[PDB]
């Protein structure tokens, strides 16, 4: 209804309307972010019907500011409304502080607004799990995983979305400390479609640096994919 | 509410040994024109308190409604004789409303005087809002409060407001002795009102003298007689 | 307290879905079919008129393909009643953008506005969702001809050809098998008839039926719509080659 | 917590509350609208009442503006609130633009109000169907508004009880170039055949547009001459 | 029963508001508190609750104004709302006017705060009962039930084993003439001990006690002062 | 859900059972009020009896107070029959409209506009589920600007038909027959020279109808009539001294 | 919730939501606080889900103000809004009144927000358990806020999944008089008995609020090592 | 009763409005209240029978006799909080009348305004209907007194003497024995005690100087509200019978 608590404590102590929101994330698309010395790479899963549905949906890899990534995973309906609030927030902060919003501040806000929607009355919790890549006040890259419950934490290399457990356990065993520009692409690609089909059209990968977020084009994407199927043989 | 076009005049309140004695002319003037000469400017807002008057009549009539219904609300929620509001309580209530209006710019031009007996040692726990011997009051159980339209509030032994604050005040400040008797208070008040007749244009005879004693609130209408000083010679 | 009387229309299901949106999608899967097609000349929208009676005026009106702006138009498939609520809303959005920025609103920006309002009802408010989803084809000077397919849930997607409505699968199959990337306007119109005829398993359309419209920008965004007369030639042409 | 929709999608994808409202519209007295070459006819049958009632005090055919009439078939209470609210739109429009409102914009405005009660919380859908007819600079019009809020453009229609065969009767007796005088003749006949126990006098009602004359409601003197045949 | 319980609006077929009858027994779980009214003194004592032998005893007695003090018994969070309301009410009256708030009028002002949370369905009845003990010009004790209701007493008891403490007070009529607070404070402390369970914790220096009277503003009884009182209780 | 408890929700047959139940609530009081309309004269009758409710019936109530007839303005009167609380609330709403209409339009409300405005609110209850219908059906009489009588009845369901011989109560199923029959006698009498004969043609007609609708004797202290005929136009309650005068025309 | 709202008394006198939230505070990592007469020490388990996490952004012992620090239990995301709220209220107090807030006073404003859903704005009870401590005046203080809103000052409390075991150990090994160092080694021993295999630096985040300096201090990897080496209880 | 008795805003199929008759059994299990007219003034009565086992209340603290404008007695029998809400609203209306009209509100419209305020709560989902039956009385010289009883759900009815409460059936049958409109008010106090001693089910027995308290508005009170001084109660306690 209008102004009723729809998220309330189950007799065992859990919040059922948040627990169900987590299961809405699992029915999404996997997203992977990898950190490095001074840049972060983000690779996500995209689904397009052949010959139709031009890839202008560009769900994941959302620009927030000059240097702020966002690769959500969950209900695309709630993705736009949550993202647009941050973009509204990012400029307001850059107006009240005259300095671009750091990655940590944006993650704290996204975690705040998400947790706000599971505490107010007559509002459904966001069915979205996001991860943000950006630079702090000091120039230092960071990735901030987020959950629909509002919990957030910084991660070196985290995977969210559909069957993120399999990707995470793989990503945990072969992550180097400071990988190369072409290594981070490979690790993200090798991990993103460990659960996704090996086709190069399914994955969309972009790399974030100190300036001018760069989208990786299909040339090397196809090139590295052909380097992975032979890895699987 | 904006400009005092229908003004009252000075009222004089002194406390004598049997209680409060407050007097006031019964004239309200339309500027320089004595439009009404039988209006009363001393209201009874409680069995033991009375309310003064000066300046605009509309504002002081509106203020009387507030104090009147404040009494009845007290009277409804009254269980014993000690629950009744003291004259000091109304003074601190009139002070607050004048001040609240002063923060805004609608000050309801007035110089209200609140007087009465601030004690319950003289029994009146039988209230007839709609219709023996005097006692000696220690002069500390009597309250005579003043409220300027800026909110300036204070209490004293003889509060003269309006225009008697220049003539009657000098007489009282060198003649008011403690524990004045009944008729001695009146001859002192009468001497103060007579001067205002000669020296105030917006004043008149036909005084309304109200006394607040241990038995309650009284009323009577003299016709004080100014005629002195032999200016007739030509 | 009407707590016992509430339906909790904005509450997650045990499997992480929303039942109200789940049922709204079912409502728009029983409505008349609508076809979208992008050609090099322009974008084609053609929907099927559900038969009511021969007494319908069927001369100067049809309730499937409306006009949202001079360069944007939509083909509705779902509850016709609340479509006019969103059509009027999107008409307001496309005209207030022009009020602020002094230029026509790009299609990709109107859709996100009309999808945010469509989504907002299933996020908070305790109200039922909009049981309506419509293709929104339009021409914008930035990214040319576009075609977007909305949803009661609020999530849209760009497309080259989509066939929402009843029996959409049999109309997406024919579109997927015959939509050449580069098509002329008359070629696309024939394709629209073929997918409309096959979706409702009729060999030939009747022209008291499916209606068609397009943009075909001629540096002035002509935005023409068919009266029934022009479709006999389209029906004649389909018969000759099929 | 007191504003939540009572009209919700059923699992089979139908707004079941609307289907109930249409059930009651399909059980009221048949209203009927017919448009001709030079005017529009809206007709309803008001069942033969007791002599206690004053027949003129209740009229299912009310007038919106100079050239826009109306008739309903549903709950009389909702017609009055909708008719009164419909007249405000016809006046609010004329308070901005000089000319009298035209039917196409009036129907769209009213339909948006019928739709609101379908969606907003704590209220029920309107239990009636309207037939707004009028004369404009764009010719003659005859629209129908469902309880669902969706509106249709008609050349001839029925909304009341047993409108299935009632409208089938009109299909075989209606043509685009029908004379307005013949339209009333057909309008009487279709109501006459549907009305069981045919006593179609003192229990019928006609409203006519008459080729850009002001909308007029035929009093019974002007009706008995139409009951010969 | 099952149907006539969900909301604070439905009346049971016997005309009983269950959702305020249920909150009326939340006070029956709080620890005992006893108020005794003398000729010119009021003595309030309450048993503090220790949830563990590491935790500090929970505060039971609260001060409202110079001569007004209370002793809640119910839900602690609900009481804290009422003490703030009462404190902000006696202070405003001492600010708007220069008098002391009429204790009879103050209780009514807080007794209908219970009420406004009973008409609506978005609110719940306060789960706390109060013991408004004050000396305005005469000693007086009040008690407010979760349903809008208040009474003036001569002795009280709250909840835990109040029936045991009431028996001690119900049979003692001395309290009216019990001058010499020493003789009166013992009467209250003996009453509080009566409710206290045997073969368990005895009344120790961790039980609240406060007084208010003619020229005695609301004051706690200091532990050094309180300690000898407990000694005479053992007698 | 199965909750046809809502004030508005259409039942699967298209009916609002709450409207039917609210109408049943008016019948439960079994208070019958009859008003008939004549030539430039309107009269209205009620029963001056306790509404059939939970409280104990008449023992010490001063029966003068117990009336079902109120007046809305100096020239408009009404007879609300239903739950006593709702009837009292209905007149205050009715009084405000006629007062607001006067201030906003500078002339007294018509007897037909007042009830139409009343029905426009009773519809709001019918359509908003958050509240409940007033179980009150009232009859309103008055004189229009053409010096013609007006009689109107509204229902818990918003419906403002307006009759020329109306009955409200628990016997309207058959009272429609007698009132129709008994009103034809004044039509069979075609003298047509009744010059202000409301006293002996209309008031007596209405009292006869009440004596026939319900078969008691109609003691003058258990009925009351009110007439807004021309030459009065004031809705004055007719005194008991001449109510039993008509009751002595049983001959 | 099947036919009940948030404000509903059980037939036993207890509220339903708050007695349900009490079961939500028995899942967070164990935190142990000890209040001696020289300053409060706060210890906390660190449950690193994976080695990929940075172990720094995730934290358990924040600081409400310059002289206050707190622990957490239960819904971690639901506790940040309290600490953020308390930070504004603590700072707002320092502006209106020039001095520092009492920990007892800081807890009350947190407690009253914990039932803002009750409506005498949130909508459900907060499901956390705080362990606030500080050194305002009258020596150091240590409090403990429940979802039910009741707050009891403790001398040595414990929160988290293993709080029942930690309070069992504290309730025996705690003495009223200890030096600061005796508290530090005591807190680690309590955690060591209930934590996992390794008592490493990356497992606890002990912070102290000394009475002398009157300022919280988050122990770094160096200050935390010299306390583990003590091993006052070498029992396996 | 099959689910129609939950909320106050639902009519049962037999028309009776439940959730209001349940209130009627709530007041009818409450302490009785009495009010009757004499030839000099109204005398009221409240028998606080439920407060007999407590033995701790102050002697004459509890009092259900309230007055407004010092010349209108208001007493109730029901929930002592819900009724006290109305008294403050009754006083508000009296104040509102005086601020506008310089005159104490006439009683016959005070009962009308209170009847609407009480009834206004019987029209909604959320609002809980009041559980108090209100007795209002006033005496004048030019016109004798009059008593109104405002039951729940409006229904203000003018009486010449009424009892509301638990034993109102056994009190009325004893009051109507004598025409109190010709009986003096001083000696009517004796009569009502004989009813309290007998018609009360042993709740009050020879120790009732405290349980029952009441007041009149009579000539000896100058037609203004006044509780009877204790020096008049005991002479009326010459109840020694059998």
């Amino acid at each position: 209804s209008y102004d009723r608590a729809i998220t309330v404590f189950s007799p065992d102590g859990h919040l059922l309307q948040v627990e169900h929101a987590l299961e809405a994330v699992k029915k999404g698309g996997c997203a992977v972010a990898i950190k490095s010395s001074n840049f972060a790479v983000l690779a996500v899963e995209k689904k397009n019907i052949p010959k139709l549905q031009n890839p202008k949906t560009t769900e994941k890899l959302i620009k927030l500011d000059e240097h702020n990534c966002l690769a959500f995973a969950g209900l695309n309906a709630d993705a736009r409304v949550l993202v647009n609030k941050t973009r509204l927030e990012c400029q307001r902060y850059y107006l009240n502080m005259d300095e671009p919003a750091p990655v940590d501040y944006i993650a704290k806000y996204v975690a705040k607004v998400q947790q706000k929607f599971t505490h107010r009355g007559g509002v459904r919790p966001f069915g979205i799990a996001t991860l943000i890549a950006g630079f702090k006040n000091n120039k230092e890259i960071c990735i901030y995983q987020t959950e629909p419950s509002g919990i957030y934490a910084a991660w070196k290399a985290q995977a969210i979305g559909k069957n993120a457990k399999i990707v995470q356990e793989f990503l945990e065993k072969n992550y180097q400390e400071n990988m190369e520009q072409k290594d981070c692409i490979f690790l993200a690609l090798k991990a993103i479609f460990e659960v996704v089909e090996l086709s190069s059209k399914n994955v969309e990968v972009a790399l974030l640096t100190e300036k001018d977020l760069t989208f990786i084009e299909e040339q090397e994407i196809n090139s590295m994919v052909e380097l992975i199927d032979q890895e699987r043989t | 509410t904006l400009g005092p076009v229908v003004t009252g005049t000075s009222v004089i309140a002194i406390k004598y040994k049997h209680g409060i004695m407050i007097a006031a002319d019964r004239k309200a003037s339309y500027g320089s024109y004595a439009k009404f000469q039988n209006v009363e400017r001393i209201f009874k807002i409680n069995n033991k308190t009375v309310m003064g008057f000066s300046g605009e009549l509309a504002d002081a009539q509106y203020l009387h409604e507030l104090l009147t219904r404040k009494n009845i609300n007290n009277l409804s929620e009254k269980k014993r004789k000690e629950d009744m509001y003291t004259p000091q309580h109304y003074h601190s209530y009139v002070s607050r409303v004048f001040y609240v209006r002063k923060n805004r710019i609608d000050p309801l031009f007035n110089n209200i005087i609140i007087a009465g007996i601030n004690s319950q040692k003289y029994d009146n726990n039988d209230d007839n809002v709609l219709l023996e011997e005097y006692k000696e009051i220690h002069k500390d159980d009597l309250y005579i409060g003043f409220v300027d339209m800026h909110g300036t509030n204070f209490c004293d032994d003889y509060i003269t407001t309006g225009y008697a604050r220049y003539f009657a005040l000098t007489l009282l400040r060198d003649h008011y002795k403690d524990n004045m008797t009944e008729e001695e208070a009146r001859i002192l008040i009468n001497e103060c009102l007579r001067i205002l007749y000669f020296r105030d244009a917006t004043s008149s005879n036909f005084i309304q003298i109200v006394k607040v004693t241990s038995k309650g609130v009284e009323y009577e209408e003299p016709y004080i007689l100014p005629c002195v000083l032999n200016s007739a010679d030509y | 307290m009407a707590r016992r009387y509430d339906s909790r229309t904005t509450t997650f299901s045990p499997e992480g879905r929303l039942y109200q949106v789940e049922y709204a999608l079912e409502a728009i899967n029983n409505a008349s079919i609508t076809i979208g097609l992008i050609t090099k000349d322009g974008v084609i929208l053609g929907a099927d008129k559900v038969f009511i009676s021969k007494l319908i005026d069927k001369a100067n009106n049809y309730e499937k393909i409306y006009k949202i702006d001079k360069h944007i138009f939509c083909g509705v498939a779902g509850l016709n009643a609340d479509a006019n609520i969103l059509i009027n809303q999107s008409r307001l959005y496309a005209q207030r953008y022009l009020y602020n920025y002094n230029e026509v609103q790009p299609v990709s920006q109107l859709v996100v506005q009309i999808c945010d309002i469509k989504q907002s009802y299933t996020q908070y408010g305790g109200l039922r969702p909009y049981g309506v989803s419509f293709l929104i084809g339009g021409y914008d000077t930035k990214d040319g001809y576009q075609l977007y397919h909305t949803d009661p849930s609020g999530n849209y997607s760009g497309w080259f050809a989509t066939a929402i409505g009843t029996n959409n699968l049999t109309a997406s199959s024919v579109l997927k098998q015959e939509w050449k990337n580069d098509m002329t306007l008359e070629e696309g119109l024939l394709l629209a008839l073929k997918t409309l005829a096959k979706s409702t398993d009729t060999e030939i359309p009747k022209s008291e039926k499916i209606e068609l419209a397009y943009l075909t920008n001629k540096d002035g965004e002509v935005y023409q719509k068919y009266l029934t007369e022009k479709e006999i030639e389209e029906l004649i042409k389909l018969y000759t080659q099929k | 917590e007191y504003s939540f929709s009572l009209t919700t999608f059923s699992p089979t994808g139908k707004l079941v509350q609307i289907e109930y409202a249409l059930n009651r519209v399909s059980s009221s007295s048949p209203a009927l609208g017919i448009r001709a070459k030079n005017g529009v006819i809206i007709a309803t049958e008001k069942k033969s009442p007791n002599e206690l009632i004053e027949e003129n005090s209740i009229f299912k055919i009310q007038q919106i503006s100079e050239h826009i009439g109306i008739v309903y078939a549903g709950m009389p209470g909702d017609f009055r609130v909708l008719l009164k609210r419909a007249r405000k739109e016809a006046i609010r429009y004329s308070l901005q633009y000089g000319s009298e409102i035209l039917v196409k914009e009036l129907v769209k405005i009213i339909a948006s109000i019928v739709q609101e009660f379908t969606q907003t919380g704590g209220v029920r859908p309107f239990g009636l169907s309207l037939l707004i007819c009028g004369v404009d600079v764009y010719g003659y019009h005859l629209y129908q508004i469902d309880p669902s809020g969706c509106y249709f453009n008609w050349m001839a229609t029925c909304v009341g009880k047993d409108y299935q065969n009632n409208m089938s009767f009109l299909e075989k007796r209606y043509n685009k170039d029908i004379e307005i005088e013949d339209a009333i003749h057909t309008a009487i006949l279709t109501l006459k055949e549907s009305y069981e126990g045919v006593l179609n006098e003192k229990n019928i009602e006609i409203g006519v547009a008459y080729d850009n004359k002001p909308f007029k409601i035929l009093t019974q003197n002007e009706i008995k001459d139409y009951l010969i045949e | 029963r099952n149907l006539y319980d969900t909301d604070n609006i439905i009346y049971s077929p016997e005309g009983r508001l269950y959702q305020v009858e249920y909150a009326s027994e939340a006070i029956k779980q709080g620890t005992c508190a006893v108020a005794i009214k003398s000729k010119d003194y009021v003595v309030v004592s309450g048993l503090k609750k220790c949830i563990s032998k590491l935790s500090f005893p929970q505060e039971k007695i609260f001060k409202i104004d110079d001569y007004i003090g209370i002793s809640m018994s119910g839900i602690t969070s609900d009481a804290k709302v009422l003490t703030k309301f009462m404190q902000n009410e006696c202070l405003s009256h001492k600010f708007l006017y220069n008098e002391n708030i009429n204790i009879e009028s103050l209780v009514r002002s807080v007794a209908d705060k219970y009420q406004k949370n009973t008409q609506k369905s978005s609110k719940r009845a306060f789960g706390v009962g109060l013991m408004i003990a004050a000396y305005h010009n005469e000693p007086c004790i009040f008690e407010t039930r979760p349903n809008g209701s208040y009474f003036e007493y001569d002795a009280l008891s709250f909840g835990a084993r109040s029936h045991a403490s009431k028996t001690y007070l119900e049979k003692n009529l001395h309290l009216f003439e019990e001058c010499s607070l020493e003789e009166l404070i013992l009467h209250c402390l003996k009453a509080l001990k009566c409710s206290l369970s045997s073969e368990s914790e005895l009344t120790i220096s961790n039980t609240a006690l406060a007084v208010v009277g003619k020229n005695h503003p609301w004051q706690e009884i200091s532990s050094l002062q309180l300690e000898e009182y407990l000694s005479k209780v053992k007698m | 859900s199965m909750y046809d408890r809502h004030l508005t929700i259409f039942s699967p047959d298209g009916n609002l059972y709450q409207i039917e139940y609210a109408i049943k609530a008016v019948k439960n009081t079994n208070i019958t009020s009859v008003g008939v309309k004549g030539e430039n004269c309107a009269v209205i009758i009620s029963q001056k009896k306790m509404a059939t409710q939970y409280i104990s019936q008449d023992k010490l109530l001063d029966y003068n107070n117990i009336t079902n007839i109120y007046n809305i303005t100096d020239e408009i009167g009404c007879s609300m029959v239903g739950m006593p609380g709702d009837c009292l609330s209905m007149v205050y709403k009715a009084r405000s409209e006629a007062s607001e209409f006067l201030y906003s339009n500078g002339y007294n409300v018509n007897a037909e506009t007042l009830c139409r405005n009343i029905c426009d609110k009773i519809q709001v209850y019918t359509q908003h589920a958050y509240m409940r219908l007033h179980a009150c059906s009232g009859m309103i009489i008055g004189i229009d600007e053409n010096n013609k009588p007006e009689l109107f009845k509204f229902d818990p369901s918003g419906f403002c038909a307006g009759y020329r011989a109306c009955v409200i109560g628990n016997k309207e199923q058959e009272s429609i027959s007698v009132l129709e029959r008994l009103l034809e006698k004044r039509k069979k009498k075609i003298q047509q020279e009744t010059i202000d004969e409301d006293i002996r043609n209309t008031t007596i007609l209405a009292i006869e109808a009440l004596q026939t609708i319900l078969a008691f004797d109609l003691k003058a202290s258990e009925i009351e009539v009110a007439i807004v005929s021309t030459k009065n136009r004031n809705f004055t309650q007719i005194s008991e001294k001449e109510i039993d005068n008509y009751l002595t025309y049983i001959a | 919730e099947y036919d009940r709202g948030v404000n509903t008394f059980s037939p036993e006198g207890r509220l339903f939501q708050v007695e349900y939230a009490l079961g939500a505070i028995k899942l967070g990592s164990t935190a142990v606080g000890i209040c001696v007469n020289d300053g409060v020490i706060l210890a906390s388990e660190r449950r690193i889900s994976s080695t990929l996490i940075e172990k720094d952004s995730v934290e358990k012992l924040l600081s409400i103000d310059d002289h206050i620090g707190c622990a957490m239990s239960g819904l971690m995301a639901d506790a940040r809004t309290l600490i953020d709220y308390a930070r504004v209220e603590c700072n707002h107090y320092k502006f209106i009144y020039n001095e520092n807030i009492n920990i007892k006073s800081c807890v009350e404003l947190i407690s009253e927000l914990a039932l803002d859903f009750s409506n005498l704005i949130m909508s459900r009870p907060f499901g956390v358990a705080l362990l606030i401590g500080g050194v305002d005046k009258n020596g150091p203080c240590l409090w403990y806020t429940e979802p039910s809103g009741t707050n009891t000052r403790f001398s040595a409390a414990s929160i988290g999944s293993a709080q029942e075991g930690a309070e069992l150990l504290l309730q025996e090994n705690y003495k009223k008089d200890m030096t600061f160092e005796q508290a530090e080694i005591l807190a680690l021993t309590v955690l060591r008995q209930v934590m996992e295999d390794k008592l490493s630096t990356s497992n606890v985040e002990i912070c102290a609020i000394k009475k002398s300096d009157q300022t919280f201090y988050k122990y770094n990897t160096d200050d935390i090592s010299r306390i583990i080496d003590v091993l006052p209880s070498p029992v396996y | 009763s099959a689910g129609y008795d939950l909320s106050v805003s639902t009519f049962s199929p037999d028309g009776r409005l439940y959730q209001v008759e349940y209130i009627y059994k709530s007041i009818n299990n409450n302490n009785t209240a009495l009010c009757l007219e004499c030839k000099d003034g109204i005398i009221c009565c409240c028998i606080n029978s439920n407060m007999d086992k407590n033995k701790m209340i102050k002697k004459n603290s509890y009092n259900r006799i309230y007055h407004v404008n010092n010349n209108i007695i208001i007493t109730y029998s029901g929930f002592d909080g819900d009724a006290r809400n109305i008294i403050d609203r009754a006083r508000s209306e009296a104040n509102t009348y005086y601020y506008n009209f310089h005159t104490n509100i006439p009683l016959h419209i005070l009962v009308n305004r209170i009847s609407l305020y009480i009834h206004a709560y019987t029209l909604y989902w959320h609002m809980r209907p009041f559980a108090a039956s209100i007795i209002i009385s006033s005496f004048n010289e030019k016109d004798k007194g009059d008593i109104y009883c405002i039951e729940p759900n409006g229904a203000c009815y003018k009486y010449s003497g009424i009892v509301i409460g638990k034993n109102k059936e056994m009190f009325k049958t004893e009051i109507e024995k004598k025409d109190y409109k010709d009986i003096n008010v001083r000696d009517a106090i004796e009569d009502i005690y004989k009813f309290i001693l007998t018609s009360d089910d042993h709740m009050n027995k020879n120790n009732l100087q405290n349980l029952v308290n009441f007041s009149w508005i009579c000539k000896e009170s100058s037609y203004e509200f006044q509780n009877i001084h204790e020096e008049i109660l005991t002479p009326a306690l010459n109840k020694a019978v059998e």
